[PDB]
């Protein structure tokens, strides 16, 4: 699978956060859901009793 | 659109067409002037200072 991989890889831009010499990426889906019939699955519902 | 999985609803194309109007209002202001100052302006007598 490893080596399936492409072999070209292009730049874009992102933001990123320090969590301790260990770098990831942050983001929001607000693009994909933005006028379309499905609920963005990030929002979700919780019960308490 | 956002394609659904499997035996989920699917979403139909939908087309919106939407008008939009114009309104108005105009404004005014009225400004007078005296006769003896038309009599003035319009024509001159004997010529003094």
């Amino acid at each position: 699978l490893s080596q399936a991989g492409a072999h070209s890889l292009t730049p874009l831009s992102m933001d990123v956060i320090r969590l301790g010499e260990k770098t990831v990426i942050m983001e929001n889906l607000r693009r994909v859901y933005k006028n379309t019939d499905t609920k963005d699955p990030l929002e979700r519902n919780v019960d308490l009793t | 659109r956002v394609a659904s999985g499997a035996g989920l609803p699917t979403s139909r194309q939908t087309t919106i067409m939407v008008t939009k109007y114009s309104e108005k209002s105009p404004i005014t202001i009225p400004f007078e002037l005296s006769a003896a100052c038309l009599t003035y302006l319009r024509e001159t007598f004997e010529g003094t200072i």
